[PDB]
């Protein structure tokens, strides 16, 4: 029933930068605070206990401190593999509560995606649906506009995107866009095109149905 | 080494029940609590319950009180979470963890619980068939429920360059995802590429040979 407020909720910093994450307890938690690192979909990893004690094996770039109800995690020199969501936790009792989390992204130089487009498989067309897939591979920053054109007509409403998490070594993203049409609609048109815009550059990959 | 291995979990209807298990190895004493902590999709960590196995003392979060029970079989080194009267808000990855009776130093691998009335359905797997020196290929994994599917390539011998995208919920209420990999153009046709798609919730594995079109 005691709140732990993390700040910021997310941040982007460059490799070798100093990163500061804070966490304020609603009441007195004494020093009973731990810090965790969690890669997406993986179990959290203990970093710091008792506000400032490093856990076995944790690189010394991680450090924690306490001032009354205000707790700080510091990464003195951010490395690419430190991309994660970081969580504070109190355990003054046991009525444990976690902070809301701070997602840390690695800031990097711009990298243009390698763009690929995939027609639907003949196997899928037998089922009455056509999925056209556009791949944006190993790019930075994450923000990119991806548009579908069919016979040069701009599409809307019929696609969905998904994005990988940051690569732990080169800090890039990959992105898929999937266009769903009925087979009938697919067979009525020739040119399928995926257009990717970033900054001053827009790249369109296409195929002609049947070729 | 200390290990916490979770089992149980999967799909269950609202109002239904599930029992999670957390089997412990490698402990040097029993002066440890056991915890259940859950993570709803896209959300933060939430403590659920604690037990001191040797004594039976338990502790619960308001959000699960009178609905979930934690217990322990010391003779089997196993803590349990009996989850009754489940709601959709209970859908999450459930972690078991230990801490000294310190911090939560060891955690299980997590197990997904999906509370929903929708039916299990295995995936359909279609090829993404293969400019310059690098070509991409992949497998589209379409229309399954519930999560998760895992994907590997060439039975694990191909790992670098693989991107397996997080699943997206389609408007049909089924999940979809793709897995892609980039390889040298010259390797097409001299190399065979196979995606291995595992959907344990339906006890189905699909291997798809991805050939040039
Ligand atoms: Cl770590
Ligand atoms: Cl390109
Ligand atoms: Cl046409
Ligand atoms: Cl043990
Ligand atoms: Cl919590
Ligand atoms: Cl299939």
């Amino acid at each position: 029933d005691i709140q732990m407020t993390q700040s910021p909720s997310s941040l982007s910093a460059s490799v070798g930068d100093r990163v500061t994450i804070t966490c304020r307890a609603s009441q007195s938690v004494s020093s009973a605070v731990a810090w965790y690192q969690q890669k997406p979909g993986k179990a959290p990893k203990l970093l710091i206990y008792s506000a400032s004690d490093l856990y076995s094996g944790v690189p010394s770039r991680f450090s924690g401190s306490r001032s009354g109800t205000d707790f700080t995690l510091t990464i003195s020199s951010l490395q690419p593999e430190d991309f994660a969501t970081y969580y504070c936790q109190q355990y003054v009792s046991w009525l444990i509560t976690f902070g809301q989390g701070t997602k840390v992204e690695i800031k990097r130089t711009v990298a243009a995606p390698s763009v690929f487009i995939f027609p639907p498989s003949d196997s899928q067309l037998k089922s009455g649906t056509a999925s056209v897939v556009c791949l944006l591979n190993n790019f930075y920053p994450r923000e990119a506009k991806v548009q579908w054109k069919v016979d040069n007509a701009l599409q809307s409403g019929n696609s969905q995107e998904s994005v990988t998490e940051q690569d732990s070594k080169d800090s890039t993203y990959s992105l898929s866009s999937t266009l769903t049409l009925s087979k009938a609609d697919y067979e009525k048109h020739k040119v399928y095109a995926c257009e990717v815009t970033q900054g001053t550059t827009s790249v369109t990959k296409s195929f002609n149905r049947g070729e | 080494e200390v290990q916490l291995v979770e089992s149980g979990g999967g799909l269950v209807q609202p109002g239904g029940s599930l029992r999670l298990s957390c089997a412990a190895s490698g402990f040097d004493s029993g002066a440890y609590l056991r915890h259940w902590v859950r993570q709803a999709p896209g959300k933060g960590l939430e403590w659920v319950a604690s037990i001191y196995p040797s004594y039976g003392y338990t502790s619960y979060a308001d959000s699960v009180k009178g609905r979930f029970t934690i217990s322990a079989d010391t003779s089997k080194n196993t803590a349990y979470l009996q989850m009754n009267s489940l709601r959709a808000e209970d859908t999450a990855v459930y972690y078991c963890a230990r801490s000294a009776a310190p911090g939560m130093d060891y955690w299980g691998q997590g197990t997904l619980v999906t509370v929903s009335s929708a039916s299990t359905k295995g995936p359909s797997v279609f090829p993404l068939a293969p400019s310059g020196g690098t070509a991409a290929l992949g497998c589209l994994v379409k229309d399954y429920f519930p999560e998760p599917v895992t994907v590997s390539w060439n039975s694990g011998a191909l790992t670098s360059g693989v991107h397996t995208f997080p699943a997206v919920l389609q408007s049909s209420g089924l999940y979809s995802l793709s897995s892609v990999v980039t390889v040298p153009s010259s390797s097409l046709g001299t190399q065979t590429y196979i995606c291995n798609v595992n959907h344990k919730p339906s006890n189905t594995k699909v291997d798809k040979k991805v050939e040039p079109k």
